[PDB]
């Protein structure tokens, strides 16, 4: 069942990109963050990291992750993966490049695993707000209340609703290829991968080879140290150069498609009703800001709505045509008068 | 040859006038003001910044009092407390129960951040203004002269020599008291040296970053340590320099009228377009040529082609030249009604050559002088609908 | 210590210095022109103050932090007007 | 070239003091903090802790901290040196008594290492805010601009 | 409102007048910073009338 999505599993491989605030500065972390998607109602977040979470090298180890360490990857466990904001979050599911989590409200989002001798985290400035379903401006899902048709990301991953292009990555520089052949700069190969190669000085001008040596130039900081390694494909990230050869296809399904689920919503304390001649008096004791709306049923609607936070007592002139009001998300009520 | 002329003070506006030199061919002029630096004289008063309460270790005699001394440290507040029973990780500190006294002292010293971030008070005087002038007159087509405004200093770059100013307006955007904060300028009224109220601006006042002595009125007052613990609780007003940093007014470089901008500099206010300059210039007679060489262009006529009642050079016109010989011919309109961007035109035998100009009158009736040949180019103009151009170059708004 | 304050003057490890941080840039406003008045249709992402300053004799300055998207106006006189939206470079403007 | 600061390294020793809010009360922690200088712009904070981390007992192990426990000092690992605010911070560098770290805005700053069998944390009340340089009052250093 | 408009959910053609302008990449770092107006639909989703 879980091995029925090999389009992403085997054909894609995580790469390294330029994290805005990696650790303490702008480094090139392997967990570079893309496309933070804070649009769900219940504060659920989707994050697209450049590291590939999910299966092991071939098809196994859901509890493992795969990042890219220099020119080669090394799949390890998911031991201490953590996604964090103003307050630490709680991860829900990880799959491919995408992570699903439930974060508190906050202004910055961070993603970071723990290799064991190092942290290797990344973070990006991107605010994530809480938007409570309905008319009751709460801050966390309550344990009870009436449910409403919210919109939220689904924890499932075996979906084909949307796709994202996965072309052959651009080539990557690796100056550690450029060893020294005692007096000339010297280039090895990872596995026979294509090493685009040339220097400022006139020498070998293409580089589609095994381990070459330089005839002309001398300095490792004056040669092109590249690796075309599109035996494994990468996401169409805006942080990697694009190989001018051609743009590969191979679009794979997005893990977490938004769905129209049903979230529990808070229920404000019921009003204390009191009355005088042709006059409703309404006592309100809200715990959180909740929108009150009112509507006269006569020819003139004469609407009135206001957010109320502090406990307050309000009134309403109830004509014989009658009056409706909707405190919180309680069913609307309506009345006559003497 | 000595052509004195008053000039409006604008940066990106030419002054292509014409020299009416008798006995020789008239020569056009052209003067441009690249900069109008003012550079008022200034005198530093003091510099203020956040402070740091460098509290030394307390003096704690276990059994007996200890009178404190009035040290010369700035705002050196010292007070002795009685009846204290300090604990530390190693147990209670003394065996006496009432003779324990603590001698706590503290003084205000300017923060380490003062070396980089610090306000600067300045009292300024009138000073003397300078300008960079470019003159592309005659055939030389170039100048790169830095000049003053005093009505005595000659400027003799290249071949020509001239004198500029003094300015008609003594307007100075700077006030008598000026406060400079790193890069922006505020005309805040700093009180004086050694008088700053605590909490307000200039709570800590230093003569200079090098100067050891300073004036620190922070209302610092120590208080008794609580529940028998070794520390120095000190109560003081919040850093006055921190205040007025988050609620300062608009910088002078953002409220100075006449489009004047300032810089972290001798405090020149460049491009301060105001007033006029009485420009006088001595053209060398070498550039002059015998009048008997200029071709005669008499019996000509001027026809308007298309004038736009706008600020850019929308006005065009064709002149039916009636000349005899061939050569260069300066063109200039003595009247200020219209300004001609075109400077020189070569004359063929009875030719016609269009030129561009700009005007500000619906029916412009302006004289046109063409190398000693007068002609009036009367015509009509049309206002534009898309008022999207560079800044106006006609500079001739008047009754129309 | 009642004896004396010994030597050992020790340098501060991390001295503040005037480096160059990278700052945010607000989205460019949508400029709409009318007859002798400038309408600035803009949408700020974060609270930014904009300043306006007439180039005539009277500055008539105005500083105003704005957070929600808003539409503002400005009477651009023949002298001209200049405005600074956010940390963008200042821009000036004409009037016909 | 890190051996040209022996005046700090050798002439100084670890130190202990009254932490106002050491854990649940005011104990005497070895990492009592003082003079936090939160006056920069990029969100960085300089903290002067009582414990003096740096080289090891004699001249080595820059990546080790040395605090004082009881009568004696004890140079151990720096595994879980934690600096916290309203949100957890991130360490940058440390030298002598002073540790340089950047924190999100918050009302209190806490410092805590890990001996391994012990928590040994300390905090203090101190306003921390960071207004970025410029006219755009943001709240986190952006990617570009 | 209506910053992005599509004739139907499946319509491959659409209109998007969002003032999207690209920006110079900062400090020789490989990225594509773009200057973009805030989402038009997000507005009027926080301040919609009754
Ligand atoms: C007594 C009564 O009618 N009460 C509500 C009253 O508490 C409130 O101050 C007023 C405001 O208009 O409306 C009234
Ligand atoms: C203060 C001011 O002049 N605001 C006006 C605004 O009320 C008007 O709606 C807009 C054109 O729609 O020009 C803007």
């Amino acid at each position: 069942d879980l091995d029925t999505h090999f389009t992403q599993y085997k054909l894609a491989r995580p790469y390294i990109a330029d994290c805005p605030n990696c650790g303490h500065s702008r480094c090139d972390s392997p967990i570079a963050i893309e496309e933070v998607r804070g649009d769900a109602h219940a504060g659920v977040i989707r994050i697209q990291t450049s590291a590939m979470f999910g299966l092991k090298t071939d098809g196994v180890d859901l509890a493992y992750m795969s990042f890219m360490n220099g020119k080669t990857q090394k799949s390890i466990k998911i031991d201490n993966l953590h996604v964090r904001t103003s307050a630490p979050c709680s991860l829900v599911s990880h799959h491919g490049y995408y992570i699903l989590a439930q974060c508190p409200p906050g202004d910055t989002v961070t993603v970071g695993f723990h290799d064991g001798p190092n942290r290797h985290t990344c973070t990006v400035a991107h605010k994530v707000e809480f938007r409570p379903v309905g008319r009751e401006k709460y801050r966390h899902p309550p344990e009870h209340g009436v449910e409403l048709p919210c919109n939220r990301y689904t924890h499932k991953r075996a979906d084909q609703g949307h796709y994202v292009e996965m072309h052959q990555p651009g080539l990557v520089a690796d100056h550690s290829l450029l060893s020294i052949h005692s007096a000339k700069v010297k280039i090895t190969v990872p596995s026979g991968a294509q090493v685009k190669y040339y220097c400022k000085c006139p020498d070998v001008r293409e580089g589609i080879t095994s381990s070459d040596h330089t005839t002309t130039c001398t300095d490792v900081k004056q040669c092109r140290a590249y690796l075309i390694d599109n035996k494994k494909w990468v996401y169409n990230s805006g942080r990697l150069p694009r190989g001018e050869g051609d743009t590969f296809k191979g679009k794979l399904h997005v893990p977490f498609v938004p769905v129209k689920a049903k979230c529990i919503a808070t229920l404000a304390p019921e009003p204390l009703v009191e009355h005088k001649h042709r006059t409703l008096i309404l006592h309100l004791h809200p715990d959180h800001p909740t929108l009150l709306t009112t509507r006269s049923l006569g020819s003139d609607a004469n609407p009135t709505r206001q957010w109320i936070e502090r406990p307050t007592t309000v009134n309403f002139t109830v004509t014989g045509e009658g009056l409706e009001y909707t405190w919180g998300n309680h069913p609307p009520k309506r009345v006559w008068a003497q | 040859y000595e052509h004195t002329a008053v000039m409006p003070n604008k940066v990106g506006i030419p002054y292509k006038a014409l020299v009416e030199r008798p006995g020789y061919a008239p020569v056009h002029l052209q003067i441009q003001l690249v900069n109008t630096r003012i550079i008022p004289s200034t005198n530093l008063e003091y510099i203020t910044c956040k402070y740091k309460t460098k509290v030394p270790s307390p003096v704690v005699k276990c059994c007996g009092a200890t009178q404190c001394t009035s040290k010369p440290h700035p705002d050196y507040q010292c007070q002795v407390f009685t009846g204290v029973y300090p604990f530390m990780w190693g147990g209670a500190y003394c065996f006496c129960d009432t003779e324990n006294t603590q001698m706590s002292e503290a003084y205000v010293e300017r923060s380490e951040e003062c070396s980089i971030d610090h306000a600067k008070a300045y009292k300024v005087h009138t000073g003397t203004v300078q300008a960079m002038v470019n003159i592309t007159y005659g055939s030389v087509s170039w100048r790169s002269a830095d000049v003053y405004v005093n009505g005595e200093t000659p400027a003799k770059i290249g071949d020509a020599k001239l004198i500029i100013g003094p300015l008609s307006s003594a307007w100075s955007p700077f006030d008598n008291k000026v406060v400079v904060y790193g890069h922006e300028v505020y005309n805040y009224d700093f009180p004086e040296y050694g008088t700053g109220k605590a909490g307000s601006f200039g709570d800590l006042q230093s003569r200079t970053s090098t100067s050891n002595d300073l004036y620190a009125n922070t209302n610092l007052k120590l208080q008794r340590p609580q529940a028998g613990i070794v520390h120095t609780p000190f109560t003081q007003a919040p850093s006055g320099f921190e205040r007025w940093k988050r609620d300062k007014g608009a910088p002078l470089n953002d409220v100075a009228p006449f489009g004047c901008s300032i810089a972290l500099e001798p405090l020149r206010a460049e491009n301060c377009a105001v007033g006029s300059i009485p420009i006088s210039i001595d053209i060398p007679d070498a550039a002059f040529t015998r009048i008997s060489e200029t071709p005669t262009v008499s019996d000509l006529e001027c026809k308007i082609t298309e004038c736009t009642y706008a600020s850019d050079f929308g006005g065009i016109a064709t002149v039916a030249y009636k000349s005899s010989k061939a050569g260069n011919c300066p063109i200039h309109s003595p009247s200020g009604v219209a300004v001609i961007k075109e400077n020189d035109v070569t004359l063929a035998e009875s030719g016609s050559f269009t030129f561009h100009f700009s005007t500000a009158n619906i029916h412009p009736a302006f004289k046109l002088q063409v190398c000693t040949s007068a002609v009036t180019c009367k015509g009509d103009c049309k206002p534009p609908k898309d008022h999207i151009v560079d800044y106006p170059a006609q500079h001739t708004e008047s009754f129309t």
